[PDB]
DNA sequence: AGCAGAT
DNA sequence: ATCTGCTTTGGGTGGGTGGGTGGGTTGAGGCAATT
């Protein structure tokens, strides 16, 4: 991420069925693989 | 699909925006909007003012 | 924990807070308005008026059917009640009556999708806190409704913080005191709201305390289940924070008892109550009187003894022309016709300050007052300080007389460190700080009033002005006017004095009666009237000026030639006269300066001193 | 009372 | 997963072989340098 580690974005992914699961990162921001990724790291 | 948490605003319809923005936009929008229209000239207004800022700066 | 048997059933009360604010009417009914407009974001601010309950309790009783006495148990215990009454709010808010974007809220799209996820789940919440936009506060008994209804209204009685004791603690009181500190408004967090990185789900937790612990493991139906462990996070933009800020109260003056030291009492302003206080008020402040009990450690260490503070809920604040002003600045006083016009001139202080070559000409009359003790130094310095807006009183503060005339007592016993900073303020009209905690450079166009004793402590007529005077010499010439005031026995003068004295101290009130003064208020809107305005000079009255500059300086190198001279006249004379001749005709509130206006200024700097050095 | 460690 | 155990706030109911670049800050009294 190009700002610092505290800058706060949050995330709202969509998934096939109508729910909404929360990732922090702005690459996350950006990016669904890297979602993906972080959503498997986090376990 | 990717969304704001909290909004029901896209994620991908913002970057598309802004990249849309970026790639075509001229001083004279600015100059109509604050309306001073009858200040544009011909050359430096109907330039393209961020690409040529992105260029400067490469 | 065993139990007791009050005489009081919150059921009953229930019901009747939730009658009167349905029923009572004083339109439709007033506190069913209220909610409207509370429902439109219109308002955000809830008042209940305890004479509007004693009111209703009345009429109540007046019909026939009495019920309980709701002010009475409103009073004794509040705390309760205010949740009472938002809960009775939140059961009857009426719906919107004008469109609003929903969607623009975060809050209202969480629970949406709170509740989509809800009825998802069943197809296989959050605190009542949460959701409030409005703040409910109390306002007291007032006692003429106490007193039309025969009753007695402690909470709008006032206090003293001597009075309010351990056993007022849990009640609705007021206090009476001048605040003499407030803090910054800062977030006070009421509700956290949290989320789940792998659930998806939100999670919400009350604080009501100093402190708290975060929650750190999901506690979601789905996270359990499944025995995920995920880990909980704060979350700012979905919180509810309050707007909390601090203030202390003091006791007055008249309220101490004899002997004794003031004490000060904490208040808590939470809400759209905050910036209501500021340092100097006198209030009167009602609140509710609750303990502030301390946690974890510092609980068990603390004992019995407890800190205590007020819940602020409602807060009351407490409140010819040149000749007839001179004889109305100080009417306690024998009449001083000359001073009291100087001193008017440094108040309006007119000038046109605008030479924009890289400096200006100093933009404010200076006025200096020296005289054997027994003339009215004091009361003339506190008379021309409480007139002034910005007025300033010290005794050998220069920041809060920016702008404005600053009154400095016993200006020669000063110390050479006062003496330097008021040197720079003349000369620069500036303030500045050069230090390693703190580096911050304020300007400083303000005006200084001076007064000061010979140096032997009587003005001695064998030494000229100088000797007699301790101040360096480019002080005394920077000053616009010197006054040299003194005490010479005479019989007449002498027999007037005492008449006018003693008869004030026989029947507190001005003796005089040839002359009514003017009202103060209308000076002072006169005076800041006359500073708003702007004149101007032409050219033949320049020359004038030219002409009597270079006439003064003559003469005043004659004197000089002797040591009876106070001090020759330099360039510093001639911007002094036009800066009294500006001020002059900023009171005619006229753009053109008279020759009148100048001839006038000239006549009171020879009066200021040759009139009495003469004598 | 919250957190740090041994069975 | 449960049982066992130490330590705060800040303050003298921990101290001066821990010190004052870890915070608790006015009041009095002695000494050198300035006068
Ligand atoms: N003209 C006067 N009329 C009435 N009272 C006067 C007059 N002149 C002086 N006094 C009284 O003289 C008393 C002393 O005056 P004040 O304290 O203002 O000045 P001062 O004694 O010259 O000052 P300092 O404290 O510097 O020696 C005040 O009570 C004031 O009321
Ligand atoms: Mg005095
Ligand atoms: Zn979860």
């Amino acid at each position: 991420s190009a700002r610092h580690s505290r800058f706060g974005g949050l995330l709202s992914i969509q998934t096939p069925d109508k729910t909404r699961l929360t990732v922090s990162g702005s690459q996350a921001l950006v990016d669904e693989k890297i979602a993906l990724q972080k959503l498997d790291d986090s376990k | 699909l990717r969304i704001i948490w909290g909004t029901n605003v896209s994620i991908q319809e913002c970057t598309t925006n802004f990249r849309n923005f970026l790639m075509s936009f001229k001083y004279k929008f600015r100059k109509i909007l604050d309306e001073r229209e009858e200040f544009i000239n011909n050359t430096t207004d109907e330039e393209l003012y961020y690409i040529k800022q992105l260029n400067e700066m490469r | 924990l065993p139990s007791i048997q009050l005489p009081v059933d919150y059921n009953n009360l229930f019901n009747e807070i939730t009658d009167f604010l349905v029923t009572f009417k004083q339109k439709g009914p007033k506190y069913m308005a209220m909610l409207q407009k509370v429902a439109n974001r219109e308002l955000n601010s809830v008042i209940i008026d305890l004479d509007d309950i004693l009111q209703y309790q009345n009429e109540k009783f007046l019909q026939g059917t009495q019920a309980d006495d709701l002010v009475s148990a409103i009073q004794q215990n509040a705390n309760h009640f205010t949740e009472l009454f938002c809960r009775a709010i939140d059961n009857n808010m009426p719906l919107p009556t004008k469109e609003i974007d929903y969607k623009d809220d975060v809050l209202d799209v969480i629970l949406n999708q709170r509740r989509l996820r809800n009825e998802r789940m069943l197809s296989d919440l959050f605190p009542p806190n949460l959701t409030r936009r409005y703040f409910l506060y109390f306002k007291p008994l007032s006692q003429n409704c106490a007193r039309r209804y025969r009753k007695k209204a402690i909470s709008s009685k006032p206090l003293s913080v001597r009075q309010i004791k351990g056993d007022f603690l849990g009640q609705l009181i007021t206090v009476r005191g001048i605040i003499t500190r407030v803090s910054d408004v800062k977030p006070a967090v009421e509700v956290i709201a949290y989320t789940c990185d792998q659930c998806g789900y939100e999670v919400f937790q009350e604080v009501n305390s100093r402190t708290f612990t975060p929650l750190s493991e999901c506690t979601s139906e789905e996270c359990s289940q499944n025995q995920t462990k995920g880990q909980l996070f704060m979350s700012t933009r979905a919180s509810k924070f309050s707007a909390f800020q601090e203030c202390k109260i003091q006791e007055l003056s008249q309220q101490v008892p004899v002997g004794h030291i003031p004490r000060s009492l904490n208040i808590h302003v939470n809400g759209t109550l905050v910036r209501s206080l500021s340092p100097g008020d006198i209030v009167d402040v009602t609140g509710i009187f609750l303990p502030a009990p301390y946690t974890g450690f510092k609980a068990l260490k603390a004992g019995l003894l407890t800190e205590t503070y007020l819940e602020a809920q409602f807060v009351r604040q407490h409140k010819d022309v040149y000749n007839r002003l001179a004889k109305s600045i100080a009417p306690e006083i024998y009449g001083n016709l000359d001073v009291k016009k100087a001193l008017l001139l440094l108040l309006v202080g007119g000038v046109d300050k605008r030479v924009g070559d890289g400096m200006k000409i100093r933009g404010d009359i200076n006025v200096c007052l020296m005289g054997d003790p027994g003339v009215a130094k004091s009361q003339l310095l506190k008379a021309i300080c409480k007139i002034s807006p910005r007025g300033v009183y010290t005794t050998g503060a220069l920041v809060l007389a920016d702008n404005g005339i600053c009154c400095i007592d016993e200006f020669d016993k000063m110390d050479e460190s006062d003496r330097t900073a008021i040197h720079e303020v003349m000369e620069q009209q500036t303030i500045s700080i050069s230090k390693a905690g703190i580096n911050t450079t304020l300007n400083a166009r303000t005006s200084i009033l001076a007064a000061a004793n010979p140096l032997y402590g009587r003005y001695n007529p064998r030494l000229s002005p100088l000797d007699n005077i301790n101040l360096p010499a480019a002080l005394l010439s920077r000053f616009d006017i010197l006054f040299l005031m003194l005490d010479i026995p005479s019989r007449d003068d002498d027999e007037k004095l005492a008449e006018h004295v003693t008869y004030v101290h026989m029947h507190n009130k001005q003796p005089d009666l040839d002359f009514t003064p003017v009202e103060p208020s209308k000076m002072r809107e006169y005076i800041a009237y006359a500073k708003t305005k702007r004149p101007v000079m032409s050219e033949a009255v320049n020359d004038y000026v030219v002409q009597a500059y270079i006439r003064l300086r003559q003469d005043s190198k004659r004197e000089m030639d002797s040591k009876f001279s106070f001090g020759q006249a330099t360039p510093r004379t001639l911007l002094g006269i036009i800066r009294l001749s500006q001020a002059l005709a900023k009171l005619r509130l006229a753009d053109m300066v008279d020759i009148d206006d100048v001839e006038e200024a000239l006549r009171l700097v020879r009066v200021s001193k040759e009139s009495l050095y003469q004598e």
